[PDB]
């Protein structure tokens, strides 16, 4: 059974939020 | 790169030697008068610009009359139908229209003057020149004055203006201009009335002078009555 | 003035001067001073076109005319090529005039801004609702009003995506509050540097 | 009488250059001086225009005739879209160069080989290089489109 | 290359290249922000070691996977 | 649908777009003068 | 003076001493037709700003990648977009 | 002085004509090695005529035009280079 498109896009949006948080951590490290 | 700035010391390939005036001291014994030398016989002088407008229409109508003359002499096609040859479609025909042309505008086969190609070149060349002549665009030759119909710098490489009397040459051009414009008007009216080219009308009028006139064709209604 | 959420901090370049300024620019697109008037005018244009589009969609739908997505295929007097040539010429001339006027250069302004903003949201909604359900805006509204509890975006094919996005929106300002009270708010970088 | 051709740069034998028939020949000097990059009195935008047109025109050709779709009927369209993409990349390279390169004062002036003091090239500045980049973009895209037109139009193209 | 040849050949080569770029027409319009220099001794030792190790690992990974998959899948 | 669309978008996004922006950005920062 | 015999140092003529010479540059103010200049000024009216070019290239990057992943790749008939359209093969040990 | 001389070429029309024609004439002289005592210039011109009939189609890889072209152009360019060297050297003090 393949993954539903909603599943893929929800995981991808969670990834986008994780990436935002990674940018926040990188900026905080750079200070 | 260093600045050389040497002396060119070049002379014109041809530079007409002084020949002066080849006309009588009287310059317009004909009907009317040149602008700036008397009062207009009939029509009111519209504006100072009208003299230069007359010169430009004159030179253009000279070139148009000679073009219709040579086109009908070399191809037999009337000038008023020569436009139908080069069209967005089948502009290949317009190529071989010059008697003795070593080569065609359209080499045999596809190779050809396209209407749009010709047109695009025509706009880009003639409009540029038209603008540069007038106040549009700018002046690429500061030594000459835009808005002057007789610049007489690079535009007389042979130097006839300075070689002779300038103003007699000017009036000579003006008379040629008015003659050719009136002849052009005659050509358009003949095209309208007889549907045949200028040299065709000439030939008909000289073969039998007594007939083949305005009034002869009027007897048939100019093919409309 | 009220900002884009209770407790937000407006960016320093968003001081309420512009119409509709709610201090919303997380990605700092209008941070550059010289492009900010351009971005204002891009907002106003996209809003105006969305407003006109919303009117021409809703009236068309409610008057029995062909559906907005189908309206292209209808048989018109002029074919596609001549119509696009007309469009290219006239819109080029009009947009040239608009550009030169822009180069030259309260209540009603704010009104227009808000209206355009709603329109752009409403137009995006119409396109998304058609792409997901295949129902036109008035049909979609009737379907929703028929069964409001279960017929919605969050129960459609993209439902979980929308629920996750709304969760992100609901949990963003709380994290921003932590960032303010814990961090110094002294970011040297912007999400869009130019 | 025993003429020597190769000479030091501007007669100074202590600068890292030598004037040769490749560098200081009159024909070479006139050709290079007439190229748009060396027209320092002209606006950087228009020099960038010609530059972009020339460069974007030729650069399309390799993609047309040697690209992946060179055999297909869409060879020209692929090659021209490749050329446009390369023009966009080079525009990005130009923008970043313009942002970074001109950050220093460069207090020393410039003179011609005749010794005439001349102003610095407006191209050699941040805003001037920005105008040059914009001219490059317009010229490159116009040249790529012209190459497409000519491949679709020119009679003896194959 | 990085392991055997050492800095000072490459520095002089870069010096000649600097001269060439500075004296090339139409290329002197573009100038480096950072002066181009050869890789330092430690830097180049590292770069060569990294290339050595990367090529070592990739070559053997390709071998051990391809042979085993060709004979067994 | 994800399978037929997302690879063809994200492979150029991660292998041509993101590299270009990242290299340009890093260049602009590294060459950025201290002041 | 820099122009003296066998003298190539001059604190007044620093440019000649240091070799900062304009080799091929020309300071002529106009070379192009003025209206052509006006057209190409208007064609790059908004792009003369560097950050405007940055926005142009970011938008162009996004649109080109979206169009390539949606329509451009298929239009170019890339083999990767075309399916395998062939029977599959089984690795050794009957491992598909 | 140490300034570059813009007349480095010293292009002399008499040198150009002397070198060109004083290679053409000897290369247009009878050569008993070639068939019918034809000259190198003769056979080269024959090959040029034969290949100019098919103007777009280039000469075949095996066609004798290439060898004639090389063996004629070498002698021509030798005459050009040596003629310039000898004239400018005689004008100068290299010989007398
Ligand atoms: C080189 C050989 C050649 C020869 C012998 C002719 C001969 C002729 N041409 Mg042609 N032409 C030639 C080449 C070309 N003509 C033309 C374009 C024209 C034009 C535009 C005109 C002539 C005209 C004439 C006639 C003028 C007689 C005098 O005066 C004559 C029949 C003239 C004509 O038709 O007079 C009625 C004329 O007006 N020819 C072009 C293209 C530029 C040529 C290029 O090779
Ligand atoms: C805001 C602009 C705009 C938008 C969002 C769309 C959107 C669409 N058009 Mg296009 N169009 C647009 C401008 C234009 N379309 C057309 C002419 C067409 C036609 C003729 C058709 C579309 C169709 C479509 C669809 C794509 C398949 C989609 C609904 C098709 C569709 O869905 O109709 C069934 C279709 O058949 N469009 C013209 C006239 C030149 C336009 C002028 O700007
Ligand atoms: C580190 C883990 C990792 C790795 C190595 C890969 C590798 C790959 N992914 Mg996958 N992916 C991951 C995590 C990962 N992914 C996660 C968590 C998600 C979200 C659910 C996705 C969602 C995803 C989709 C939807 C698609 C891919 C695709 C791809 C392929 C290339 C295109 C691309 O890079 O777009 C990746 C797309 C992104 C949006 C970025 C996702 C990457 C994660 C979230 C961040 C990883 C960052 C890393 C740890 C640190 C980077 C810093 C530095 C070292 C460079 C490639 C096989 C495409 C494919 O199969 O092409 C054939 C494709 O269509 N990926
Ligand atoms: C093939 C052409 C050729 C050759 C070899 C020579 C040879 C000579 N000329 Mg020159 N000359 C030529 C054409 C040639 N001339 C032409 C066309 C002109 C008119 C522009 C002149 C005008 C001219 C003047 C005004 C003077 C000379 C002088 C001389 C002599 C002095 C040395 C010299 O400059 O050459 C070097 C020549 C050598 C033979 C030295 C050895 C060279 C070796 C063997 C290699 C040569 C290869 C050979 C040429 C074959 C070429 C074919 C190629 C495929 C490799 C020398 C005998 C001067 C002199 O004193 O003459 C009385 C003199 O004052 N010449
Ligand atoms: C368009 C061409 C043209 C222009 C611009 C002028 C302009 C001028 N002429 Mg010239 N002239 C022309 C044609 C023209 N003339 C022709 C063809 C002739 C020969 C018959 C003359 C003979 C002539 C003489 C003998 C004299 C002038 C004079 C003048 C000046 C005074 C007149 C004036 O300003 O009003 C210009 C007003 C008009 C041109 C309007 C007249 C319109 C009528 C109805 C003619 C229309 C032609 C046609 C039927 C249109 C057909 C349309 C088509 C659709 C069928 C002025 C510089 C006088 C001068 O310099 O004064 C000092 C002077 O003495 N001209
Ligand atoms: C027979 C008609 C005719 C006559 C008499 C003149 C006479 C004159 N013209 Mg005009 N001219 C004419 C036709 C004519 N032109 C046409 C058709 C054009 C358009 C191509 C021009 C375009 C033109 C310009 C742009 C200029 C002149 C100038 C001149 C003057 C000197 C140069 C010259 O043409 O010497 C007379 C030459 C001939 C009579 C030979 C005609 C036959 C040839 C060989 C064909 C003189 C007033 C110049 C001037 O006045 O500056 C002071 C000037 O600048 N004319
Ligand atoms: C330079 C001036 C000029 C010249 C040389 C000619 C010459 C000619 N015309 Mg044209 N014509 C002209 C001006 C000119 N016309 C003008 C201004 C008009 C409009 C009023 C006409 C209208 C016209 C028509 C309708 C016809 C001619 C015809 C003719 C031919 C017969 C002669 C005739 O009946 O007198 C013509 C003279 C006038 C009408 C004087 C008008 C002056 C006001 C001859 C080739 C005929 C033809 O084709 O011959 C077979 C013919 O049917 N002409
Ligand atoms: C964004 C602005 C916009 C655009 C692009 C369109 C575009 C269109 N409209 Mg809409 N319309 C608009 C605004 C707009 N309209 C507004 C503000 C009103 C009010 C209407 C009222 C309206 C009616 C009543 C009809 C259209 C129709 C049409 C179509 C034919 C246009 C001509 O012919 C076309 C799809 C006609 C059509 O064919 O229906 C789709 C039609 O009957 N429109
Ligand atoms: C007017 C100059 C001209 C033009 C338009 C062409 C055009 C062409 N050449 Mg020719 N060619 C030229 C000069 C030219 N060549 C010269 C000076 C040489 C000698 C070095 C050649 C030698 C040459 C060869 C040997 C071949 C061509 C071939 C070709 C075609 C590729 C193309 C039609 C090729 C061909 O026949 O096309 C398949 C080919 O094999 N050319
Ligand atoms: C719009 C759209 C689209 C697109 C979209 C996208 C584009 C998405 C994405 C998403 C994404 C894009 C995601 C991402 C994620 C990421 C991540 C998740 C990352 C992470 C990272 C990390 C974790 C790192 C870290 C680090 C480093 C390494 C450096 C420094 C330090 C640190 C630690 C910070 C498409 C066209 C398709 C379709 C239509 C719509």
């Amino acid at each position: 059974m393949p993954l539903s498109d909603t599943q893929v896009f929800t995981a991808l949006f969670v990834a986008l939020i994780t990436g935002i948080l990674s940018l926040r951590l990188g900026t905080q490290l750079y200070k | 790169r260093r600045t050389k700035a040497s002396v060119p010391a070049k002379r014109s390939a041809f530079k007409a030697n002084k020949f002066g005036s080849l006309a009588p001291p009287d310059l317009y014994p004909e009907f009317g008068t040149y602008p700036g030398g008397g009062e207009s016989p009939v029509i009111p002088f519209g504006s100072e610009k009208n003299a230069e407008r007359e010169i430009i229409h004159g030179r253009w109508a000279m070139l148009g009359v000679t073009g219709a003359w040579a086109a009908e002499n070399g191809t037999g096609i009337p000038w008023f139908t020569a436009g139908t040859l080069c069209t967005p479609d089948d502009c290949t025909a317009v190529a071989d229209k010059f008697p003795g042309a070593v080569a065609p505008l359209a080499p045999a086969g596809s190779g050809y003057p396209n209407f749009w190609a010709v047109l695009a070149i025509e706009i880009f060349l003639v409009g540029s020149a038209e603008c540069y002549r007038t106040g549009l665009f700018e002046n690429p030759f500061p030594e000459l004055t835009q808005g002057d119909v007789t610049p007489g710098g690079r535009f007389d490489p042979l130097g006839f203006a300075e070689a002779g009397d300038l103003e007699e040459l000017k009036i000579k051009e003006l008379k040629h201009s008015r003659l050719a414009m009136f002849a052009w008007l005659g050509c358009i009216m003949q095209a309208l009335a007889t549907q045949e080219g200028p040299i065709a009308n000439w030939t008909a009028h000289v073969a039998d002078p007594i007939h083949a006139n305005v009034l002869t064709n009027a007897a048939k209604g100019f093919k409309f009555y | 003035r009220e900002l884009w959420y209770p407790g937000a901090v407006a960016p320093e370049y968003l001081n309420g001067s512009m119409a509709g300024d709610y201090g919303f620019d997380p990605l700092r697109l209008g941070a550059n001073v010289e492009t900010l008037p351009y971005l204002q005018e891009a907002e106003l244009m996209n809003g105006r076109w969305a407003m006109a589009a919303t009117a021409g969609i809703l009236f068309t739908d409610a008057t029995g005319l062909p559906k907005w997505w189908e309206a292209g295929a209808a048989d018109y007097g002029y074919d596609f090529q001549t119509l696009v040539a007309f469009q290219v010429v006239v819109m080029g001339v009009l947009e040239a005039f608009r550009v030169r006027g822009l180069m030259k250069t309260p209540d009603k302004r704010v009104k227009e801004v808000k209206n355009g903003r709603l329109a752009m949201v409403a137009f995006l909604g119409m396109v998304s609702s058609y792409a997901v359900t295949g129902l036109s805006p008035l049909e979609a509204l009737e379907a929703h009003m028929a069964n409001p509890q279960a017929v919605n975006l969050f129960t459609s094919a993209v439902g979980g995506e929308s629920v996750a996005f709304i969760a992100f929106l609901s949990c963003a300002p709380t994290f921003l509050l932590a960032q303010k009270t814990l961090g110094d708010g002294k970011e040297e970088f912007r999400p869009i540097p130019w | 009488d025993k003429v020597q051709i190769v000479k030091p740069i501007n007669g100074d034998p202590f600068i890292g250059m030598l004037e040769t028939p490749v560098t200081s020949s009159p024909d070479v000097a006139n050709f290079l001086s007439n190229l748009p990059a060396y027209r320092t009195g002209v606006a950087p935008l228009l020099r960038g225009v010609e530059v972009g047109l020339a460069h974007g025109f030729f650069v399309t050709g390799p993609f047309i005739k040697l690209g992946p779709l060179r055999s297909t009927d869409a060879a020209e369209l692929a090659g021209c879209l490749s050329g446009a993409g390369l023009v966009l990349i080079l525009t990005a390279c130009l923008s970043i160069y313009g942002a970074t390169a001109f950050q220093r004062e460069e207090v020393v002036g410039l003179k011609t080989l005749s010794g005439r003091t001349i102003a610095k090239d407006p191209l050699q500045s941040s805003e001037g290089w920005a105008s040059f980049t914009s001219g490059w973009l317009v010229g490159g895209l116009s040249g790529v489109a012209w190459s497409y037109v000519l491949t679709q139009v020119l009679p003896y193209y194959s | 290359m990085f392991l055997i040849s050492w800095r000072g050949y490459w520095q002089e080569l870069i010096e000649t290249l600097v001269w060439a770029h500075e004296r090339t027409p139409l290329a002197n319009f573009v100038k480096w922000n950072d002066k181009p220099v050869a890789l330092s001794i430690v830097q180049a030792r590292l770069v060569g070691l990294t290339h050595f190790a990367v090529g070592f690992v990739l070559t053997y990974a390709a071998f051990v996977i391809a042979s085993t998959s060709g004979k067994f899948g | 649908m994800a399978a037929s669309l997302l690879p063809s978008i994200f492979v150029p996004l991660v292998g041509l777009v993101f590299p270009a922006v990242a290299m340009a950005s890093l260049f602009l920062y590294i060459e950025k003068e201290q002041v | 003076k820099y122009g003296d015999e066998s003298v190539y140092f001059d604190l007044s003529d620093v440019e000649a001493t240091t070799g900062s010479w304009d080799v091929y540059g020309v300071d002529s103010a106009s070379r192009y037709p003025e209206q052509q200049a006006a057209f190409f000024e208007a064609a790059a009216q908004g792009l003369g700003r560097r950050e405007a070019v940055y926005s142009v290239l970011a938008v162009s990057a996004g649109l080109l990648t979206v169009a390539y992943g949606v329509k451009g790749a298929k239009d170019a008939k890339l083999p990767i977009t075309v399916g395998p359209q062939q029977p599959a093969q089984v690795g050794p040990r009957d491992r598909i | 002085d140490l300034k570059f001389d813009d007349d480095w070429k010293k292009s002399n029309v008499a040198v150009h004509l002397a070198s060109l024609f004083g290679w053409v004439i000897p290369s247009a002289s009878p050569c008993p090695a070639f068939p019918d005592n034809a000259s190198l210039f003769k056979v080269f011109s024959d090959r040029i005529s034969e290949n100019l009939a098919h103007f777009p189609t280039g000469p075949s890889a095996d066609d004798p035009i290439w060898l004639y072209m090389l063996t004629w152009h070498m002698g021509l360019f030798a005459c050009m280079m040596f003629g310039q060297i000898g004239v400018q050297a005689r004008k100068q003090g290299y010989f007398g």
